[PDB]
C-alpha cells in the first residue's frame, strides 16, 4: 500500500490562496495519477483535478477552472495542488488519493488523511 | 513593374525591369521558371495561434490565383474546415482546379468554429497561400496549403480542433481520441505533441467510456 | 546583387517540381499526378538561396499590385509576358 | 454527465440485519468503468467493489454487489457494526463523479 | 489617317483606369476594387478623341468576326499576340 | 487580322494589320492598350426603349467575352432584370468574374417581365454590353452595363419598371412610391424625370393607401 | 524527312475550319458557329498527308507528357510559346 | 519539348525543337495551326466493341483539355450515354464550352449502363477525345467526339444501346423500334445496318406490340 | 379596389326623426383617406365629414360619424327636411372610389 | 371658396367627340388637383381623371382610359377634358370638382355646375 | 409476357351441344395480334380464327369468336364430333406465346 | 397451300445435338417467317425461334437461347434448326410452321408433319 502524506489546517482570509500537497512515498510517482479531491462536512466527496507525472499532464473538474491548479514534484515526488479565489464556501478537506493506473483501472485505492482548509473572517 | 531573378557572374542580383542587360542570354523560354518558397525558411512560428493570427476575414476585396511550376518542400502545412458559429461555412470551397501542395510532412487541418465576417479569409501580410502549383491570395475550404511567395527566376495529419477561429480570443485542442484532447501552446512543437499523444494513446490513461477529458500540458 | 537582410534565413533546399516520360503519356497507364514530381537538396551555394528568399519576398509587393490592377483570376502569363519585354526592349 | 442519485440515501437496520443498496445513473457506465466505496466517520473513503463486482483488497465476503446499463448494486450479507458507513457510488472511465452517498444508521 | 464620319462626336472624355500603390499590395488592408480606379480628363487635341471613337466603331466588325472563328470564352490575348507579330513581322 | 490605332506625327492613324511601319517604335507591351468606349458619345440615345428596342433575344449563337483595362465613364447605363412573363428569369445570371462597369451616374435597372425567346439577349448593331473591364456580346442578369465598343491602341439608382421587355410592344414605368408610378417618354431626360419624382414625392400627392396610381406626363 | 509507317494511311483529306465575314459580325444577325465552318477536299501531294498522319501519331507522346507536367485544364498556349521561342531562339 | 511539323522544299519534314533552320521563315503567328487528325485515317476500327474496348475508367489522374482552329471531317463518331449499374451517371456532364465536332457522317451514341470504376474514362492508346475544336483527355458525358490526334503545323444517329458497357463482357443493340432491336457484329458496317433497319421497319415484320423481339444476324 | 357598399341604399323617415347609414369596403381604409358627402337633388354633392370623422365647413353639429377598418358610419341626430339627400362615401387617397350612393327620402 | 365655371350643354353624334372646360377663378390653379368626375342621373357619381398643373401631371380612371384626355391651360387657368368615341351611353352631367390638396387633403371640397354632354342619332 | 390461361382447360359435351371456351391473358393484346387454333389428335393445329374474330379460310360457320382487352372467346354452335379437338389460344405480334390447350372431350 | 416437308425421327444420346430441317415448296422461301415450335405429348405447344431469309434474320424464345440455332438455305428452300446439349426431357414432336407474314399477319397458316426427336440412353 503506497503512501500519500499531507500537512496540517491553515486559515485563510477570503481572496487569498492555499498551496497543498501529498508527498507519495513506498511506491511510483511517475506511474500513477495523483487526484486532487474535496469534501466538506455533509457534503460528499467531489473531484477536483489530476495530474499524471508519467504523461506530464493534468485535467480539471469544470467547477474548479482555473482557480485549481495541479502540478507535481517529480523531483520529490510531491503532489501539489494551489486553491486560489478562496471564500468560506471552500472550507473543506481536502485530499490526494492514488489511483491504480498501474494495474489497468482508474478508481482510488490509496489515499490520504486530509488537510483541512478553513476560509473565513 | 515585377522585377525578376537573374544569376550574376558569381552570385544571386536583382533584375532590372528597365535596363537592357547585355550578360542576360535569354534563348529560351524555358529558361524563365515560377518557383514557390516558404515562409517558414524566413523564421515564421509554425504554432497554430501563430498562423491564424496571421490570417483574417475582409470583404469587398476579390481574390487572385497565380501559376508555379516548382517549389520547396513544406515542413509544415495547414488546412481549414471553419464553420460560423451557427455551422455556415466561413470558407468557400475550393474551385476546380485548386489541390493542396504537392508534399509536405506535418499537415494540419484545423478544423473547427469561429466568427468569420468578410467575404474571404486573406493574408494578413500578404503572403500566398499555396495550393498545389497554383496559389492563392485567399484561403479555401477543405483543401490544403502552404504558406508562402513567389520567386520569378530566370507523411502525417495532424487535425487539430478550434473555437472561435476566425478572431482573437481562440482555443485549440490536439485529438488524441473521440473524448480525449490537449490544450495546445507554443512551446510545444509537432514532435513533442505527437510522441505526447502515442504515449497517452498507449497507455491508455485517457477517457474510455462517453465523456470527454481534457489535458493541459504541465507547465514544467 | 541581392541581400538579404532578415532576421533569419534557411540556407537549404528541398526542392520539388515534375517530369513526365515514357508510356505515362497515356493518363489511363500513368500515375496520379502527385507522383510526377522530382525531388532533391541545394544549398547555399555563394548567398545563392538567401539571395533567392530575399527576391522573392521583395518581389510579393509588386506582384500583388499587379494583380491588383487586373482582372483576371488566373493569370498565367507573367513570365510569357516578360519574354516579349525582353525581345521587344531591344528589337522593338 | 455519469450523474448518479444513491437510493436509499440512508439505511436504518439493526446489526445483523441484510442491507442493500443500489445506484441510479443518468447514463450507461460499462460495468468497468464503475466502483463501490465505504466511507468510516472521518476517514478517506474504502475501495469496496471493482467494476461493480470485484471485491477490492481485504474485502469481506459479505460484499457483493453487481451492475450493467444504468442499475449498479451493492449488498451486504449481514451488516456488522463496523459496516455502518457512507456508501459511494464512483464512476472514473473518465472525468470521475459521485454520488451523494449513503449512510447506513444503526437502528 | 483616320477621319470619323459619323452624324456626332463627344469631344471629351471623363477617362478612368486602374493603379496600384503602397500597402494596399495586402488584399485584407487595401480597398476593394472599385476604388483602385484612377481618373482625369482630356481633349480632343488636334482632333484625337474623335479619330479614336471612329478606329472603335471600325475595329468592332474586325473583332467579332475574329471571336466567332474562336473557342475561347475569354479572349485575352489579342495584344499579345499582335506585339509577337509586331516583332515577327521584322524578325521572321 | 484586327487593326489598331497608332499616333502619327500629327494626328491619330489607322495601324495596318500587315504593313511595316518604320516610325511604330514599340519598346514595350506596356504600350498597347484595351480602351472601352461609350456609344453615347457617337449620339445613340438612352432612352428606355430605344435602348430596349437595340437588344433582342436569339438562339444558337455563343456569347464572347473580351478584356479591357481603361475605358470612358459613361453617363447612362443600364441593368436587367427581366423574367419571361411566367417569372422564368429571361437573361441567365452573370458568370463569375462579370461585375459592372467601375462609374457611371444614371443606373437604370429596367425590372420587369416579357416575352425572351433565344438563349441570350444580343446588341443587335453588335456594340458590346461592357462589364466590370470585361465586356460581352451578351446581357447578363443582375449586373449592369454601359453600351459600347473595343479600340484596341497603342451615384444614382432610377430603378424603372417594364413590361413586354422583349418584343416591340412595351410599358415602361418611374417608381417614386410602390404605388406611384410615372409613364416614360423619350422627351424627358433623367434629370428631368428626377426632379419630377422629388417634386412628387415631397409634395405628397401620391398614392398613399394602397392602391395604384399611375400618372402620365401633360402633352406640353 | 517524315516517313510514315503504319499498317495502313488514309491519302484524302475531307477538311474544315472556320471563317467570318460580313454581317454576321453582329451574332444575333449572323448564323449559329456550326455554320461558320469552310470545308473541301486536298490530297497526298508528294506524301504530305501520310507524312502529317505520322507526325501527328508521334507528337501526340510529347503532347501528353507536356500536358501532365502543367497545371492548366485549359492549355492554349502552346503555339504561342513556339512562336515566342522561334525568336527567342535566335535573337536572345 | 513538342516537335512541330514544317514543309520542306519538296515534301513534309519534322522540325526541330531545338535546331535553327535558316529556311524555316515564319513571318506571322498565322502560320501556325493546330488541325485535328481522326485515327480512322490509320485504320483504327470503327466497331461499337472494337472502340468501347478502348477506352476505360481510371481514378487518381485529371483530365486536360487542348485547342484546334481546324480539323479532318470525320466519317464515324461516338457519344455515350452511361450509367453505373444502378443509374448513377458513369461520365461527368460537359463542362461549359464543350460541344461535339463540327461535322460527320455517322453519330453514334451508345447509350446504355456498365460498371465504370474510376473518375474518368480516358482512351486507352492516349488518343482524344475531339469535341468541338476542343479536345479532351477524357469522355464527356452527353457530347459527341471523335477519336483523334494533334498535329501541330507551319447527318444520321445511330444511338445503339449497351449492356456492361464498362467491362470486357458486353453487348450492343441497334435500335430500330422500342420493341425491336439487332444484335451488333463488327462484320456489318453502318450502311448494312441501316439498310437492314429500313428493311425490317418498312417490312413491318417486327414487334407491334409491348413484348420485345431481339434478332440476331444469319450466320452467312 | 375600395369598393364600397352603402346600406341602407335607401332610408325612409319623418322629418325629425334620427337616421343612421354606414358603408362597407372591400379593404381597410385609414379613416384619414376617406370622406362622407350630403347630395342635394341638381347638386354638386357637399363634402360633409373629413377623415371620417371632422365636420366640413358649414356642417351643423347635427351631423357626424367615425370609421376604423372597413367600418364607415354617418348619422344625423335629426333628419331635417333639407337633409333628404343622397348620401355618398369617397375614397380619395389614390385613384377615388365612390359607393353608390344612399337616398334619404321623407316618410 | 374658389369657383369652377362650365359651358352650357351640347348635343353630339355617335363616334365624336365633346371638349369640356372648367374655369377656375377665386384662387390658385397651380395649387390643386383638378379632377373630372361623370354623374348621368340615377347611376351615381365616378371619376374619370384628374390633372395637376403643379406636377404637370395627369391620371386616369381605367374605364376612361384612351378614350378621355385630360390637360390644362396654365396661362388661362382652365381645366380641360376630351371625351372621344361617343355613344348614347355616355350622355351624363360632366363635372370637374377641386380637391384640398394645398390643405393637405384629397376630397373635394369646390364643385362645378356640370356640363350635359347628350349624345344622340 | 402475354401470359395466357385457357378456361376451361377442358370441356365434356354430347356431340350436337353448344360449347364456348375462353382464354385470359396477363397483358392486353390486340385483337389484331391474336388467333385461335384447333388441333386435331396426332396433327399440326390448324388456324381458327385471324384477329380474335376472322374465320380462317376453310372454316365452318359454327365456329365463331371475338376478343379485347384481356378477354378472348372461342364459340362452336354446336360441337360436331370432328370438332372434339385441342383449342388453341396464340399471342403472335412480337415473341408468341400459346396457352396451355384446352381439349373438347366427347359426353 | 404452301408445303414443309421434314424428316423422320431419329435417337440421340444426351450431351449430342440434332439438326432438323423443313423443305418448303410450293410458294416463296423468302417472302415467309419459318418459326419453329416444340410439342412433346401432353405439354401443348411452345415457339423456340425462327429464321425470316428475307431480312437475314432470326430470333429465340429465351428458354432455347444458345442451344437452339435457326437458320436457312436459301439456295436449297430449306429451313434449318440445331438443337443441342440434348437431355431425355427434350423429347417431342419438332415442327416448323410458316407464317403469313406475305398477308402482313403473323400467326401460322401452314404446318408440317413433325420429325421426332428421341433422347434416351
Ligand atoms: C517580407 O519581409 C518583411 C521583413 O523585411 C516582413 O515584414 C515583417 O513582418 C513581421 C510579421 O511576419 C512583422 O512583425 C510583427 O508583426 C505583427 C503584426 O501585427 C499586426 O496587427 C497589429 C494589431 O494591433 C497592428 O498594430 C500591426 O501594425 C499589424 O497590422 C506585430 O503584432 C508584431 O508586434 C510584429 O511587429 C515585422 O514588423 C515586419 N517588418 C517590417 C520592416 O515591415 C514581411 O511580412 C514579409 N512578407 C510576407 C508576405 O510575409
Ligand atoms: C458604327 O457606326 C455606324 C455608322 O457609321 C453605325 O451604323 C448606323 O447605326 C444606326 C443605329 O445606331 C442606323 O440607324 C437606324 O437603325 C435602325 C435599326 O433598324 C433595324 O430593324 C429594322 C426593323 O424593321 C430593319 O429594317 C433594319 O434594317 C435594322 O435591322 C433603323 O430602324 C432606323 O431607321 C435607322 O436606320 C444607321 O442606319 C446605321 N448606318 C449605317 C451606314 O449602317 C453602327 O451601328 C456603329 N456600330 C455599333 C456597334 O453601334
Ligand atoms: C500511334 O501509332 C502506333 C503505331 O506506330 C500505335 O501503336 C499500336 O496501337 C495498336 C492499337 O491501336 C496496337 O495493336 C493492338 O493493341 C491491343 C491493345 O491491348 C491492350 O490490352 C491488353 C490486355 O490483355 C494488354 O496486354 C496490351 O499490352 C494493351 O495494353 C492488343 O490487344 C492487340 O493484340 C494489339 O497489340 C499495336 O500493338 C501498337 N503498336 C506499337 C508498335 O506500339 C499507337 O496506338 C498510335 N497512337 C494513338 C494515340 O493511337
Ligand atoms: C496519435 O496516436 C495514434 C495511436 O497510435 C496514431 O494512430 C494510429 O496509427 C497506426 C499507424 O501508424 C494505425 O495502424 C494501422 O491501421 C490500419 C487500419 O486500416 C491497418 O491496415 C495498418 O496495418 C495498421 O495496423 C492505428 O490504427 C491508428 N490508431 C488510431 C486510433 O488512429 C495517430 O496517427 C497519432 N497522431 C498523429 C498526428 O501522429
Ligand atoms: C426619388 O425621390 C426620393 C425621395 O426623396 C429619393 O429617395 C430618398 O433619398 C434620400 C437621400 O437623398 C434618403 O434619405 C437618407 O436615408 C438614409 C436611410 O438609411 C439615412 O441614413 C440618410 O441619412 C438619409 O436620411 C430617403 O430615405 C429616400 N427616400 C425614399 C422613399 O427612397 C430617390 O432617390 C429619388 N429617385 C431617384 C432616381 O433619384
Ligand atoms: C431506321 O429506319 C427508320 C424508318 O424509316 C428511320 O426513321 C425515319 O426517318 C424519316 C426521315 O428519313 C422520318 O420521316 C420524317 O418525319 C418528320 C416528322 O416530324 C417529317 O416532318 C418529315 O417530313 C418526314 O416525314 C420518319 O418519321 C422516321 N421514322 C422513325 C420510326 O424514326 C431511321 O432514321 C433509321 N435509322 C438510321 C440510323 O438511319
Ligand atoms: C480582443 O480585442 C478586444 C478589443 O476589441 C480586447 O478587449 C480583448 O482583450 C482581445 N482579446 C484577445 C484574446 O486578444
Ligand atoms: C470517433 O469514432 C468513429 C466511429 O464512430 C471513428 O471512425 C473515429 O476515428 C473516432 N475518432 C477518433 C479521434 O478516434
Ligand atoms: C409589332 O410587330 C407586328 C408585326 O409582327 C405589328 O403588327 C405591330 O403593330 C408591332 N407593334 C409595335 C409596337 O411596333
Ligand atoms: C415598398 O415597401 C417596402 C417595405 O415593405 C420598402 O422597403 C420599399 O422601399 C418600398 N418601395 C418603394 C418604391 O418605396
Ligand atoms: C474478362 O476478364 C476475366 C478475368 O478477369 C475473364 O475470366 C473473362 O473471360 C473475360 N471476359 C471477356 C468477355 O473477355
Ligand atoms: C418509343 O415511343 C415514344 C413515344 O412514347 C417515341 O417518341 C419514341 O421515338 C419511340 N422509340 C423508338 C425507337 O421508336
Amino acid at each position: 500500500q503506497v503512501q500519500l502524506v499531507q500537512s496540517g489546517a491553515e486559515v485563510k482570509k477570503p481572496g487569498s490562496s492555499v498551496k497543498v500537497s501529498c508527498k507519495a512515498s513506498g511506491g511510483t510517482f511517475i506511474d500513477y495519477t495523483y487526484n486532487w479531491v474535496r469534501q466538506a462536512p455533509g457534503q460528499g466527496l467531489v473531484w477536483m483535478g489530476r495530474v499524471v507525472p508519467g504523461l506530464g499532464l493534468s485535467s480539471y473538474a469544470q467547477q474548479f477552472e482555473d482557480r485549481v491548479t495541479i502540478t507535481a514534484a517529480k523531483s520529490t515526488s510531491t503532489v501539489y495542488m494551489e486553491l486560489r479565489g478562496l471564500t468560506s464556501e471552500d472550507t473543506a478537506m481536502y485530499y490526494c488519493a492514488r489511483d491504480t493506473a498501474s494495474f489497468g483501472w482508474l478508481p482510488f485505492a490509496f489515499w490520504g488523511q486530509g488537510t483541512l482548509v478553513t476560509v473565513s473572517s | 513593374s515585377i522585377p525578376l531573378g537573374v544569376i550574376h557572374n558569381s552570385t544571386l542580383q536583382v533584375s532590372d525591369v528597365d535596363k537592357l542587360v547585355c550578360r542576360d542570354k535569354l534563348s529560351s523560354t524555358n529558361q524563365l521558371r515560377s518557383v514557390g518558397l516558404n515562409l517558414e525558411g524566413n523564421g515564421v512560428a509554425t504554432d497554430v495561434p501563430s498562423v491564424t493570427k496571421r490570417w483574417g476575414f475582409r470583404s469587398g476585396v476579390p481574390p487572385k490565383v497565380v501559376n508555379y511550376e516548382a517549389g520547396e518542400w513544406a515542413e509544415n502545412c495547414y488546412n481549414l474546415e471553419i464553420k460560423k458559429p451557427d455551422g455556415s461555412e466561413c470558407l468557400p470551397a475550393a474551385p476546380d482546379g485548386i489541390r493542396g501542395f504537392p508534399r509536405c510532412r506535418y499537415v494540419h487541418k484545423v478544423s473547427g468554429t469561429g466568427p468569420c465576417a468578410g467575404d474571404f479569409a486573406f493574408h494578413k501580410e500578404g503572403a500566398f497561400f499555396l495550393y498545389d502549383r497554383l496559389a492563392s491570395t485567399v484561403i479555401y475550404r477543405g483543401t490544403t496549403f502552404a504558406e508562402g511567395v513567389v520567386a520569378f527566376l530566370i507523411s502525417t495529419t495532424i487535425r487539430y480542433q478550434a473555437t472561435g477561429f476566425g478572431t482573437n480570443e481562440t482555443e485549440y485542442l490536439f485529438e488524441v481520441d473521440n473524448l480525449t484532447y490537449v490544450q495546445l501552446e507554443s512551446r510545444f512543437t509537432p514532435q513533442f505533441l505527437l510522441q505526447l499523444n502515442e504515449t497517452i494513446y498507449a497507455s491508455g490513461k485517457r477517457s474510455n467510456t462517453t465523456g470527454k477529458l481534457i489535458w493541459k500540458v504541465n507547465p514544467e | 546583387v541581392i541581400v538579404n537582410a532578415q532576421p533569419k534565413c534557411n540556407p537549404n533546399l528541398h526542392y520539388w517540381t515534375t517530369q513526365a516520360i515514357g508510356l505515362a503519356w497515356i493518363p489511363y497507364f500513368g500515375p496520379a499526378a502527385e507522383g510526377i514530381y522530382t525531388e532533391g537538396l541545394m544549398h547555399n551555394q555563394d548567398g545563392l538561396i538567401c539571395g533567392l528568399r530575399q527576391l522573392a519576398n521583395e518581389t510579393t509587393q509588386a506582384l500583388q499590385l499587379f494583380l491588383r490592377a487586373t482582372t483576371e483570376l488566373r493569370t498565367f502569363s507573367i513570365l510569357n509576358r516578360k519574354a516579349i519585354d525582353f525581345l521587344l526592349q531591344r528589337w522593338g | 454527465q455519469t450523474v448518479m442519485t444513491q437510493s436509499p440515501g440512508t439505511l436504518s437496520l439493526s446489526p445483523g440485519e441484510r442491507a442493500t443498496l443500489s445506484c441510479g445513473v443518468s447514463q450507461s457506465i460499462s460495468s468497468t468503468y464503475f466502483a463501490w466505496y465505504q466511507q468510516k466517520v472521518g476517514q478517506a473513503p474504502r475501495l469496496l467493489i471493482y467494476g461493480a463486482s470485484n471485491r477490492a483488497s481485504g474485502i469481506p465476503d459479505r460484499f457483493s454487489g453487481s451492475a450493467s446499463g444504468t442499475d449498479f448494486t451493492l449488498t451486504i450479507s449481514r451488516v456488522e457494526p463496523e459496516d455502518f458507513a457512507v456508501y459511494y457510488c464512483q464512476q472514473y472511465g473518465s472525468s470521475p463523479t459521485f454520488g451523494q452517498g449513503t449512510r447506513l444508521e444503526i437502528k
